[PDB]
């Protein structure tokens, strides 16, 4: 039950550097949507770094949310520079995608997974 | 190789080499599409006795790897193997 | 004879090649006094570097001194020494003479599974 | 044929001009050779 | 206990009294191979596959039929163990057919298996080969008797599971043919699992002739629901469309075999 | 100390990038695989699997072949133990169901059966 | 005008190659091989192949281990052409790539002969070859030999003692030999800088002990010397090509294992234990004993090496495939540095890189 | 079994089992296991504590000198509790010699970083990062290096499906190239090919 | 021995046709269905049998390397003939 | 064993170092150059005259696709699934009944020709030389699905090709 730490020695500290990236991503986010020139706008940009954080909101292990925000650093450093195009930053956004069936009675209609 | 002699002169004066002894394009010197049939030979093991397959068996003869120390004297300082020989200089053409 | 060149590149020719080697082999000897006396490393690295300055010590000769402590040019000998003085000074540090600091799992290095 | 030519120029096929219906005058094609003449023209074999 | 203690290539192992010696290897998780020995049917003894040398014994004994003695050390892969091996698989693919391709055991043959794992890799028989005449025993059994091995798993299996006392070897020697000896239809209930104890490809499954092979089928284990048995099945898919329905081995129901409607 | 203390459940899922169609819904199955009884070798009986439940293969419209939309139709993960393979399952937020291995009772074997006196397993015929 | 960091993004032709391998089975992920190194195809065949022979205990029959290292040499002639010709296109020079690209097309006439495809030839197997030589094959590899060298001494007129050319590439890319080293760098990579070091001498492979052969030893570290280096292994492959073809011996072409190469035809359709043989080894495909190995040859490139893993099963568990493009061109960021951004498509040049086995 | 069998070579078997015995007792405090192949190559099992250790003394000590990185390499092994076997491929220039150095992590625990060591494994162990999920502490600039830039998961892990999740189209309602869930229109037939009778008897392992 | 739909769409030799209310017959409009009509299931029944002499015949299919694997043929059966399971001549015993 | 490229000291003596000038001011190296592009000038171009002129190949060659019949008019394929077993590419699909008169045909013989890696270990595979991967490389197509070859097109490319396959199989079996 003794392991290993990678950044964080417990939660706490790994709760200050989600907030960090979390603040970097709100920084980021204005920029990510001019010099790609997204044809979204900035609050959906951040409502969806918001969803993407608390897509992740149920972790209680400190080494798992440290492997979060070093991914998470990574994304960061692939959008501030510009080696995503505009298609790696839009596949957050599943525009294409037609809605899936969320209820039991649509997914009995159109076909056979739960 | 149809060439006239004084382009052919002109071209081996121009390059500095015999160009006609050594040409890039290919004639009749080359093998023929249509070859005679072949006979070819078969391997040692094509024998009729002495020749059981558990005695020449490659694959069965791999050991599993002997573990040389595990955790479950004034002895000499080994190297992985005798130092490499120093290469020696080309008697050939050293460019020297 | 003053070799002109060592032939590797960014390797340059050692002017006094026996006194850098015994300034080299004495300080790794210096160095590796330090370790105790039961560790297998000082052992090893006090009978090789013995040998080595021995051989140092008894050749004038710095072609003879190449072909016999027969690692290649004088100066990547001397390179050698550099990096096993480096390497006693970090064995010092790390001190991996001492017991094994954790068994692996009871299946770890166990092919095929 | 003409093998004095090199390798490669020493056989060749001058192309009809109506095969299977189609006006081949410009419109030549590679694979309007038919296989009995394929082996010969891709030099498989020495024997037309 | 009266545990006796018999040998494994060197190994110590603690068997009952009777054990074969087959039964002996088995407890140390090797695997002897056989073609007539089948551990629900008799024991047979004339495949002579299972020749496996005792040491201190000028004789290789065959291992699904020889008790065990206290203190014998069963040498499995020894040399002269291994030639016997090579010498049984190739008087047994002296009189062979060439059929692997056109066979539906192909991929799931004992006899292509354990002649790459046991057997030499080439052929001394210079020969003219025996071709044995086809039978009909019943729509859902294909019978292609060149390929039988005579190894007698047919026979045990209907005098002693099916019951039915009706196949059988006729003639003698080379000559011997598993059949009926004459036009009579093998219709049990059970029919149908003499194409799982066949090694070979002499019994094959008509329904399944020729459709698919066993490499690219998807073993999913299911449940048979014909009968009130509960008999556990494996239904095999190819390309989502059920090929065939295979049994599992479970002890407690039916032991490894399913019934003519479930197969 | 160089060492922490973590006292959670072992759980990776927010880090192998599978989707929760992928993970909440599908069933692993751990399992010894049932001998082939088309054969009579035990080798393929020797360890532990993880497939997945089966999801929908339908036909081409224009050839005629099996398409899916199931990545894991084809994942079939080998394990040596029963408790790794449980291991495993846990730590990717698989739901699973164990069935046991599948051992064959060891029989009493004789050839001399064969040939009773007055036993009803006298063979007739060999 | 200088380059202070340069960051190759890389991946852009990344297939997957070494996980289809894990399920497929050894021969089938042969072909994955021809495909790595596009420009050495049967170097990589044999170093896959020396790989699966090392793990199955069993050895090439001599004719096919002799067919094996002049296939190679061809081969290697095929790749310090590729490498030759667009390093001097890529600079400028795009006379000699049409001048030698029609002795590289009468190469691919002899891969094309012995195999049947023109490149990837899956031909150099686990066991020796598929294939023998078809009956009049060594006569015009000897004629394009004895032709060749006029070739690699035009090309040497064009570019060696071209000011241009000199001053592309003497001052540019110079890499020392302890760097060299811990780069990882091999093949020309190394000797370019001097480290007397060729993996068919130190540690040689088929037939390598038996042939005589020179090692060009840089002495600068730069492009021009290594440039040199391809010219005169080209010289010293012609070399090794004049001496397999004289020393090539009789005899089979794969091993006479049966269980490990696949018997002939002619006795595929006639012997029980052939058939039996052919349909195992083509459906499930022979078994590995289980352990891991590290096979490394002298690919024209450097290094290229195979961490081939058996479970004991007929496909591989894990495959490794080290190649020497991937540490060159990590050593890129340093050899770029205090240059141009012209000189950093001259030391793309010099760092022969095929970018399908730097991505895999 | 002389001409279809490899010759076997007990000469570097035996110098490699002696240089095993050397390197397990000057560092005992990593070294777990010492074993050499049949082929003989030696391979050093070791804790992951002693990447720097190891790796140094193997590249500064005067009698082993493996100044060159060959490859540096993960294996996913589900079955294992630290699933990841990360292998070192050293080379001896001067000793002409190659030695195998592996150790081993889970998903969370980190491997130091060898680019101390070895300025070679600067691109490998990022690949190991891209490929398998193994996170190196200590490391200039760990990034993907592989995969595409929004590639999420761990592709030569062997829970990672052959097919990813995602494959791309153009869509040329967005003018863009999108990512939509993975449909073969054939199906990647997956064949059982393993044969149930035991091929090798050495390398039998022992039942429960 | 290529026979017609009502759809007017040519049977394929294994018996593949399209329905009329199908869809998929879309693919060929404007265009050709590739049907080979050279029917083998027709080719082989006009071959004669081979009145041998032998109770046990063998065939290769010709060519001997370039058949199919030699295989022997039983014929002791006077109701049927003995085909050859690969190439499909059938061979009778001329007594 | 080894030599040393680039290796030579120059002469500095007066006769070496004004050539070595009169390299630099007049250019004699580049004049070389200039004669030896000269020099391919005037040879004859190694340029065959496609379509009219074909490039040289062996039997061996790996094109196109084809299924093959007996002398008899049957077909060879006795559907054994050899050819999808080795195929690296799985590029083949089988699937296959007994038809009319009980003999072991395909009904399915597709090969995705895009998947194809035409390395010829169908041909290779298959026990009654029924797969073969004959000469054809000029079938280029215009869309997609013309290269996903079923069973019709397979034993047209048969038919088409026989006369050149039969002898191409006549030339190179001997190998095999
Ligand atoms: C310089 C001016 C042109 C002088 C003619 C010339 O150089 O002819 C090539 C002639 C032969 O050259 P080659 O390429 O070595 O001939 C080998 C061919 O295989 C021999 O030629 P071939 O075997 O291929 O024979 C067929 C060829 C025969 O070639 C000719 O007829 C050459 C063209 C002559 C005009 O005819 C053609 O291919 C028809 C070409 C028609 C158009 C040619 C251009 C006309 C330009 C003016 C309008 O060159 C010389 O004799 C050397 C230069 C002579 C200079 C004369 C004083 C000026
Ligand atoms: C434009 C598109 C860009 C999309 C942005 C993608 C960024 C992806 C970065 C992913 C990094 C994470 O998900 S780290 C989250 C993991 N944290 C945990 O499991 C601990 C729970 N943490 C939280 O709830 C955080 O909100 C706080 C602020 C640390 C604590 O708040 P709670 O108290 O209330
Ligand atoms: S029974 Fe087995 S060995 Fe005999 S033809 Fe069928 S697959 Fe081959
Ligand atoms: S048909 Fe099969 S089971 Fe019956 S005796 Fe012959 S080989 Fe044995
Ligand atoms: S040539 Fe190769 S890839 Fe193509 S169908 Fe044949 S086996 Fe498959
Ligand atoms: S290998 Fe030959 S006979 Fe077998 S299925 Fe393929 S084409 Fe048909
Ligand atoms: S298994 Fe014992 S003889 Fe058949
Ligand atoms: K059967
Ligand atoms: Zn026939």
């Amino acid at each position: 039950t003794s392991v290993k730490p990678i950044f964080s020695r417990d939660m706490n500290e790994a709760k200050r550097r989600v907030r960090e990236l979390y603040r970097a991503w709100y920084r980021e986010v204005p920029n990510t949507v001019h010099l790609f020139q997204l044809d979204i706008s900035v609050k959906q940009g951040r409502d969806k770094v918001r969803e993407m954080f608390k897509k992740n909101a149920h972790v209680t292990d400190p080494r798992v949310v440290d492997l979060l925000v070093i991914k998470g650093k990574m994304e960061l450093e692939e959008t501030i520079n510009v080696w995503k195009q505009r298609t790696h930053v839009m596949r957050f956004f599943h525009e294409t995608e037609a809605p899936r069936p969320k209820d039991f009675l649509s997914k009995f209609y159109v076909g056979h997974d739960p | 190789a149809s060439a006239t002699r004084l382009i052919q002169g002109l071209r081996n004066w121009a390059s500095g080499r015999d160009l006609q002894a050594k040409l890039q394009l290919r004639y009749q010197e080359i093998s023929k599409r249509t070859q005679p049939p072949p006979k070819l030979p078969v391997g040692p093991s094509h024998r009729l006795s002495n020749n059981y397959y558990c005695a020449r068996d490659g694959r069965r003869e791999a050991m599993p790897p002997s573990i040389v120390m595990s955790s479950q004297s004034e002895k000499k300082a080994v190297s992985p193997a005798p130092p490499i020989k120093r290469w020696e200089l080309s008697q050939d053409e050293p460019y020297l | 004879l003053l070799k002109k060149t060592t032939g590797l590149v960014g390797l340059a020719v050692c002017e006094t090649p026996h006194e850098r080697l015994k300034i080299l082999y004495t300080k790794i000897l210096d160095v590796l006094g330090h370790i105790p006396k039961n560790a297998a490393y000082r052992k090893y690295t006090e009978q090789i570097t013995n040998e080595k300055l021995s051989i140092v010590k008894a050749e004038p000769d710095v072609k003879k001194l190449e072909e016999q402590l027969q690692g290649g040019q004088i100066e990547e000998v001397i390179l050698q020494a550099e990096n096993e003085l480096s390497l006693a000074r970090k064995m010092i540090q790390w001190k991996p003479w001492e017991p094994l600091v954790e068994e692996p799992p009871a299946s770890q290095w166990k092919w095929p599974i | 044929e003409d093998n004095k030519q090199f390798f490669g120029r020493h056989r060749w096929v001058i192309y009809t001009t109506e095969m299977n219906g189609k006006n081949t005058f410009w419109d030549v094609d590679g694979s309007m050779v038919p296989p009995e003449w394929h082996r010969w023209l891709h030099c498989m074999t020495d024997d037309p | 206990s009266n545990l006796i203690e018999v040998f494994v290539d060197g190994q110590s192992v603690m068997v009952e009294p009777g054990t074969t010696v087959l039964q002996a290897c088995e407890k140390v998780g090797m695997q002897i191979p056989r073609f007539c020995y089948h551990e629900r049917l008799s024991v047979a003894g004339n495949c002579r596959m299972c020749l496996v040398e005792i040491e201190k014994a000028p004789k290789v004994v065959a291992a699904c039929a020889m008790p065990v003695m206290k203190g014998w050390n069963i040498l499995t892969n020894s040399e002269k163990t291994k030639k016997a091996r090579e010498g049984v698989m190739e008087f047994l693919l002296a009189n062979h057919p060439l059929d692997c391709p056109i066979c539906d055991q192909g991929g799931e043959c004992d006899l292509q298996d354990q002649s790459m794992m046991f057997g030499s890799d080439r052929s001394r028989f210079l020969e003219g080969k025996r071709a044995v005449e086809d039978k009909n025993i019943g729509p859902l059994v294909k019978t292609i008797m060149t390929r039988c091995i005579q190894c007698t798993r047919c026979i045990r299996f209907a005098s002693e599971i099916a019951g039915v006392d009706d196949l059988g070897t006729t003639g003698r020697g080379n000559d011997m043919q598993v059949g009926t000896y004459i036009e009579k239809m093998f219709m049990s209930e059970l029919s149908g699992n003499i194409i799982d104890i066949c090694p070979v490809g002499a019994l094959t499954s008509k329904p399944y002739a020729f459709t698919a092979r066993p490499w690219e089928t998807r073993k999913t284990e299911s449940i048979d629901v014909m009968d009130a048995v509960g008999s556990n099945i494996v239904v095999s898919t190819r390309t989502g469309e059920v090929m065939r329905i295979l049994p599992r081995m479970h002890e407690d129901i039916n032991e490894e075999w399913i019934s003519d409607k479930t197969r | 100390t160089q060492l922490i203390t973590v006292d959670e459940k072992l759980d990776i899922t927010t880090l192998t990038g599978v989707p929760e169609e992928h993970i909440k819904t599908r069933k692993a199955r751990i399992f010894v695989p049932a001998r082939n009884n088309m054969q009579s070798g035990v080798n393929n009986t020797k360890k532990w699997k993880m497939e997945f439940d089966t999801r929908e293969r339908w036909e081409n419209p224009l050839m005629g072949w099996a398409s899916t939309a199931d990545p894991l139709s084809n994942l079939v993960l080998t394990f040596s133990t029963k408790e790794d393979a449980i291991a495993f399952a846990e730590k990717n937020g698989w739901s699973y169901d164990v069935e046991e291995r599948k051992v064959p009772k060891p029989k009493s074997k004789s050839y001399g059966a064969n040939f009773s006196w007055n036993k009803r397993t006298r063979v007739s015929t060999k | 005008e200088m380059v202070r960091k340069c960051d190759p993004h890389i991946g852009l032709l990344h297939r997957g190659t070494e996980k289809l391998i894990e399920y497929k089975t050894y021969l089938q992920a042969l072909p994955y091989f021809d495909r790595l190194d596009y420009v050495s195809m049967m170097c990589n065949e044999q170093a896959y192949s020396l790989a699966v022979e090392k793990l199955l205990n069993i050895q090439p029959p001599p004719r096919a281990q002799w067919i094996r290292v002049l296939f190679g040499e061809i081969t290697r002639l095929l790749n310090h052409i590729m490498a030759v010709t667009t390093h001097a296109l890529d600079i400028g020079a795009m006379t000699p790539f049409f001048w030698m690209f029609e002795e590289r097309e009468k190469m691919f006439e002899f891969y094309e002969r012995v195999s049947g495809a023109r490149m990837h030839a899956a031909y150099v197997r686990p066991g020796g070859v598929h294939q023998d030589l078809p009956l009049g094959l060594m006569d015009d590899i000897y004629e394009f030999s004895k032709n060749f060298s006029l070739r690699i001494d035009e090309l040497e007129e064009m570019l060696t003692n071209n000011r241009i050319w000199r001053n592309r590439t003497v001052d540019i890319g110079v890499v020392t030999a302890e760097d060299a080293l811990n780069y990882g760098f091999s093949g020309v990579m190394l000797r370019g800088s001097g480290i007397q070091w060729d993996l068919r001498k130190t540690q040689p492979y088929d037939v390598y002990d038996q042939v005589e052969f020179d090692v060009p030893i840089g002495s600068r570290g730069d492009c021009y010397d290594r440039y040199l280096c391809r010219v005169e292994e080209m010289r010293q492959s012609i070399r090794i090509i004049s001496q397999c073809l004289n020393k090539m011996p009789p005899g089979e072409i794969k091993v006479d294992d049966a269980k490990v190469s696949p018997p002939k035809r002619a006795e595929m359709k006639t012997s029980m234990e052939s058939l039996i043989h052919h349909f195992k080894l083509y459906t499930e495909g022979y078994q590995v004993p289980p352990g891991a190995t590290y096979t490394a040859i002298e690919a024209p490139k450097g290094e290229f090496g195979v961490y081939l893993v058996s479970d004991g099963s007929s496909r591989p568990y894990r495959c490794k495939i080290k190649a020497p493009g991937f540490a060159h061109l990590a050593g890129l960021d340093k050899m770029s540095k205090g240059h141009m951004l012209a000189d950093v498509v001259a030391i793309i040049g010099t760092q022969d890189i095929v970018f399908g086995e730097v991505d895999r | 079994t002389r001409p279809t069998v490899r010759p076997r070579n007990d000469v570097a078997h035996k110098q490699l089992s002696a240089f095993g015995e050397y390197v397990a007792e000057i560092l005992p405090k990593y070294v777990q296991q010492v074993q050499v192949s049949c082929f003989s190559e030696l391979e050093i099992c070791i804790h992951p504590d002693g990447v720097i250790p190891v790796l140094t003394f193997l590249r500064d000590h005067s009698n082993a000198q493996f100044k060159s990185l060959a490859d540096l390499t993960a294996v996913d092994i589900p079955t294992r509790q630290n699933r990841f076997e990360i292998v070192y491929n050293l080379l001896s220039l001067r000793f002409n010699s190659r030695i195998r150095v592996k150790t081993y992590t889970d998903e969370l625990t980190p491997v130091e970083s060898s680019v101390s060591v070895y300025k070679a494994a600067n691109w490998y162990e990022r690949e190991i990062w891209d490929m398998f999920g193994v996170f190196f502490a200590n490391h200039p600039d760990l990034r993907r290096i592989l995969t595409d830039y929004g590639f999420e998961g761990h592709p030569f892990r062997k829970d990672f499906p052959l097919s990813g999740y995602v494959e791309l189209r153009y869509d040329d309602e967005v003018k863009r190239v999108v990512a939509e869930p993975v449909e073969l229109a054939q199906e990647f037939r997956k064949f059982d090919l393993n044969s149930p009778w035991e091929a090798f008897p050495a390398y039998r392992q022992p039942p429960e | 021995g290529v026979r017609t739909s009502p759809t007017g769409e040519k049977v394929t030799h294994t018996g593949q046709v399209y329905d009329d209310e199908d869809y998929r017959r879309v693919r060929f409009v404007g265009r050709q269905k590739e049907v080979n009509e050279n029917f083998a299931i027709d080719l082989i029944a006009e071959q004669p049998v081979s009145q041998v002499g032998s109770r046990v015949i063998s065939c290769d299919g010709g060519g001997g390397a370039l058949g199919h694997p030699r295989v022997y043929i039983n014929l002791d059966k006077e109701t049927k003939t003995g085909t050859c399971g690969y190439c499909g001549l059938q061979f009778r015993q001329q007594h | 064993t080894y030599k040393y490229v680039n290796l030579r000291e120059p002469s500095m003596d007066m006769k070496s170092v004004t050539d070595r000038a009169a390299q630099t001011l007049l250019w004699t190296e580049l004049i070389r150059g200039l004669g030896m592009t000269l020099s391919y000038l005037f040879r004859e171009p190694a340029t065959i005259n496609y379509p009219f002129e074909k490039g040289p190949l062996s039997p061996r060659f790996r094109g196109e696709h084809a299924l093959r019949r007996y002398p008899s008019g049957e077909e060879r394929c006795i559907a054994c699934k050899l050819c999808e077993a080795v195929c690296p590419a799985q590029a083949i699909t089988i699937e296959a009944e007994p038809r009319a008169d009980g003999s072991r045909r395909t009904t399915r013989y597709d090969i995705d020709m895009t998947k194809c890696i035409y390395c010829g270990f169908c041909q290779e595979a298959c026990p009654v030389d029924a797969i073969v991967e004959g000469p054809n490389f000029e079938f280029s197509t215009e869309t997609h699905e013309e290269l996903l070859y079923n069973k019709e097109k397979l034993l047209n490319n048969g038919d088409k090709w026989e006369a050149e396959i039969a002898a191409n199989i006549q030339a190179d079996y001997l190998y095999r």
